[PDB]
């Protein structure tokens, strides 16, 4: 009722208008939580998608769709206490070192870095906060796998592996191993891709997977699912 | 629709 | 080699002393006082404007101004009486999980997954709010921050360590170590000489700010501790945990006094706070509402059921006039 | 080996502190609650004339 | 007498289905959905148009009962305007929901920019105004004429009569049957062709079941609209070309076609609200 009260109300309304404008922009952004073990290839993939043609947040635009990748690699703490703030993320990108089936060094020894990736994937894919959240699984450095599969046998990592020690069989077997840990098949989808340092293939795959996720979410919204 |  | 079993003997002796210390445990002596009765707190204000999950709020010492933090990347100063927004502070990192209000009102602090405590100058020249200090040095996530005065702030991080900072210099003056899990909450004493921190160890430690040394250690929870707050007189504190149990510890008795649990409650505690008299303990839950407990009776007195998602933050005004609850549905409600 | 001895000395400091029987400190908490019972609008609802909400 | 009571009973049942279905949709929207979603906004608009169109019915049934208009000139005008206006609004809301689903499926990136509740309200208001563009001319243009022993609701005939009659009938036929059918058929065909490539649908047996279910709702909605609106328009066009003698069979067929046109609006809440998976979660 007072003059300064009216001025305060007007300032509050202008703040509300700016908040609404900021909220529309935030909504137009696609957030992709980036996850992976040590030396998995997360940073390399981000750099590739930038130059193809604490938290390290990376924002870039492709085909009028704006991706916003959030990497939590530098953080050292228990993940369940902060994985809940990433709930509602459009998708999850998981990076796997496809040639790391025998590079198990990490801390001390016998770390099983490939099995470390498997256990991390089991933890996050089956996480209660990501039941309806799809995953984009990137399998990195496939050339290294091709040139090592003919020298180091895959059985050193998977003793139950039966088959030829050739790149295609190894790649398919590792993809199947990563996909079988998805114990919620009717609620989420895993998009598997073999990364390559070429003219905009990783970003194209991300765009296509995000487009499919958006279509699924819209089908949920428009009342058909 | 038409009127009767 | 001898150190391990001598430490076991030391813990045995501490447990024996605590067991000999206990004779009543608040149960045989508070049965003669009248129950608080049913309490119905009604919503007075609904603060709208946040567009994501609200993770922290903190009342100002004037009991009117209020700061809230959400995943929007926005810090909003609210006028609780008129619902008017005093400020809207953008954040360089939207992954904020804590916020604090300086007792003088000149500053607000926020922090989160960016490993940085940012200090924002509110009552400055030039108009708009500007960031003054970014306190770096933690290696986890800041789960709580509290102002001692305009120049001293205490933080708890996910790297199992609490720190005290000199804001002007931007450096840690003393580091509090001893927790083996992520420290999740803080609470300063009324005289700001001691503070208690709850961690993922299911343990709460009482530190001394001057010497930076842990004075006492409190156990009893079976899961992660998410919330902590002192009694008004500063001689006790209450904790909230993931096992759906609230407990009241005692500084002078060096042991747990009361337990606040219910069979129908299976969800963890997100926030706890006391009323101005300390008779009521208000706890925020994951079942989308708040429970008002009788701190001396362990009886449940009321429910603040007004939120459609998990109640993540909660505070009581310095004069005890109102309770503000913020939740993941992007709303704050003021109850009275 | 340093963590063990640090834990032992921390327990040495923690063990040698003065304890008061819980019947006394609980009584002190009850007395504090009783003395400040009136000055608690949440505990005792306040008339709407002086209620700022 | 038997034909008249048959018409009355069928008409009364149609009225009941329209009123109660639409009012139930209204109550569910105002208590549970909270009008916070674009699809809920569209369903609310469809329910409103269908409710008013069905509420037009009892006046017409009474008029055919007595062969006279007892409600006066003012009522005659508002009932005629409500009938035409609400038929147009219902058809345009069907088209708008079809186009909204087409955008949500086949153009997902732009649906982020467009599919917001404010845009839903804007397009609803625009459709209401566009239908007012024909509701108001017939509101001012409807009149009451006197006969020897009857009172009839008719429309004034600006000279010439034949040109005006043909223009009105052709406009209603084009903008109420041909355009909505083309729009919904094209949009749903493209939407199905796109949905055949969605990886969460072209998957296991459950996902194939989901895809078949979605295709079933799409095709059943299109078929319901076509079967409910083709016969009446075809029959009124046939009557306008060649005069039809008035017999029992002609009368019963005419009234059945009218009833089918109204059962379109009666069925709309069943197809767009009760079978909507968002509503099924509302207990």
């Amino acid at each position: 009722l007072s003059a300064e009260d009216k001025a305060a109300v007007e300032r509050s309304k202008m703040i509300d208008r700016n908040l609404r404008e900021d909220g529309e922009k935030q909504r137009r952004e696609i957030k992709l939580l980036l996850l992976g073990t040590s030396n998995s290839g997360k940073n390399t993939i981000v750099k590739q998608m930038k130059i193809i043609h604490g938290i390290v947040e990376n924002k870039f635009t492709f085909k009028e769709l704006t991706f916003k990748m959030v990497d939590v690699g530098a953080q050292r703490s228990e993940r369940k206490k902060w994985i809940h703030c990433f709930e509602g993320v459009t998708a999850i990108i998981f990076c796997v070192e496809l040639s790391g089936y025998d590079l198990k060094l990490y801390e001390d020894n016998q770390t099983s870095r490939m099995a470390a990736s498997l256990k991390l994937f089991d933890s996050i894919c089956n996480n209660k906060w990501f039941i309806d959240t799809s995953l984009i699984l990137f399998l990195n450095k496939k050339d290294l796998l091709a040139e090592k599969i003919r020298r180091i046998p895959l059985t050193i990592c998977f003793p139950e592996y039966k088959g030829q020690n050739t790149y295609e069989e190894a790649a398919v077997y590792i993809q199947r191993q990563f996909e079988d840990l998805n114990r919620n098949k009717e609620t989420k989808e895993i998009y598997s891709h073999f990364t390559c340092s070429t003219d905009t293939s990783n970003i194209q795959f991300v765009f296509d997977a995000v487009t499919d996720v958006i279509i699924q979410n819209n089908l949920k919204y428009i009342g058909l699912c | 629709y038409p009127w009767f | 080699d001898q150190l391990r079993q001598e430490a076991e003997q030391l813990k045995n002796q501490i447990r024996d002393a605590r067991k000999a210390c206990a004779d009543a445990t608040l149960s045989q002596i508070t049965n003669n006082i009248d129950p608080v009765g049913r309490i119905q707190m009604r919503t007075r204000r609904t603060l709208r404007g946040h567009l994501a999950k609200i993770y922290a709020m903190h009342w100002g010492t004037d009991s009117r101004l209020l700061v809230s933090a959400s995943q929007d990347g926005k810090l909003i100063i609210w006028d609780s009486y008129t619902t008017n927004k005093v400020h809207a502070i953008p954040l360089r990192s939207s992954w904020v999980m804590t916020c604090a209000y300086a007792p003088s009102g000149n500053y607000v602090a926020c922090g989160g997954l960016d490993n940085i405590c940012s200090i924002y100058n509110l009552k400055t020249r030039e108009g708009n709010v500007r960031v003054s200090r970014e306190l770096a040095g933690h290696t986890g996530y800041l789960s709580c921050c509290r102002f001692l005065d305009d120049n001293q702030i205490v933080t708890s991080s996910g790297d199992t360590t609490c720190a005290l900072w000199d804001i002007e210099t931007g450096q840690q003056t003393t580091t509090f170590t001893g927790h083996t899990g992520d420290v999740m909450s803080l609470s300063l004493a009324p005289d700001t000489r001691l503070f208690v921190s709850g961690a993922c160890d299911a343990s709460a430690k009482l530190w001394d700010v001057r010497e930076g040394m842990c004075r006492q250690t409190f156990t009893g929870h079976e899961s992660d501790i998410n919330a902590i707050c002192f009694f008004p007189n500063g001689n006790a504190f209450a904790t909230g945990s993931d096992d759906a149990t609230c407990r009241l510890f005692d500084l002078r008795a060096d042991q747990e006094l009361m337990t606040y649990s219910h069979d129908n409650i299976i969800c963890g505690i997100t926030s706890v706070s006391f009323s101005k008299s300390g008779r009521l303990l208000l706890a925020g839950y994951d079942d989308f509402n708040c429970n008002v407990w009788d701190a001396l009776k362990a009886d449940r007195a009321g429910v603040l059921a007004g939120h459609d998602n998990r109640v993540s933050c909660l505070g009581v005004t310095d004069d005890g006039m109102a309770v503000a609850t913020g939740s993941w549905d992007s709303f704050l409600k003021i109850w009275n | 080996i340093a963590q063990a001895r640090k834990l032992v000395e921390q327990l040495k400091m923690e063990a040698n502190i003065d304890r008061i029987k819980v019947s006394k400190a609980a009584a002190d908490l009850m007395a504090y609650c009783e003395a400040h019972a009136k000055e608690d609008p949440l505990l005792t609802p306040v008339p709407a004339s002086e209620n700022p909400f | 007498m038997v034909t008249a009571i048959t018409i009355m009973a069928l008409y009364s049942i149609v009225c009941v289905v329209g009123l109660f279905g639409n009012f139930l949709v209204m109550y569910v929207i105002v208590r549970y959905t909270k009008m916070k979603t674009a699809t809920n906004i569209y369903i609310f608009n469809l329910a409103l148009a269908d409710a008013l169109a069905t509420s037009t019915l009892p006046f017409q049934s009474v008029n055919y009962l007595m062969g006279t208009w007892p409600f006066g000139n003012i009522l005659c005008k508002i009932v005629i305007s409500i009938d035409y206006y609400n038929m147009f609004t219902s058809i345009f809301t069907l088209c708008t929901m079809s186009v909204d689903r087409y955008i949500a499926v086949c153009h997902p990136v732009k649906a982020l920019d467009f599919r917001t509740p404010r845009n839903a309200k804007i397009v609803n208001v625009c459709n209401w105004i566009l239908s007012s563009a024909i509701g108001l001319p017939v509101m001012f243009m409807a009149t009451t004429k006197y006969r020897q022993g009857s009172i009839d609701c008719t429309l004034t005939f600006s000279h010439p009569t034949w040109y005006w009659e043909n223009l009105l009938k052709i406009c209603v036929f084009i903008f109420a049957f041909i355009m909505p059918v083309l729009i919904i058929t094209v949009c749903y065909g493209l939407m199905i062709l796109r949905l055949k490539s969605v990886r969460m649908l072209s998957g296991s047996k459950e996902k194939d079941r989901n895809l078949r279910r979605i295709t079933r709702m799409v095709l059943v909605v299109v078929a319901v609209f076509i079967v409910c609106w083709t016969p009446i328009h075809i029959y009124v066009i046939i009557k306008a070309l060649i005069t039809i003698p008035e017999t029992t069979f002609q009368t019963v067929s005419w009234h059945f076609c009218i009833a089918l046109g109204y059962t379109n609006s009666c069925l709309n809440p069943v197809l767009y609200a009760f079978l909507d998976e968002n509503f099924k979660r509302c207990f």
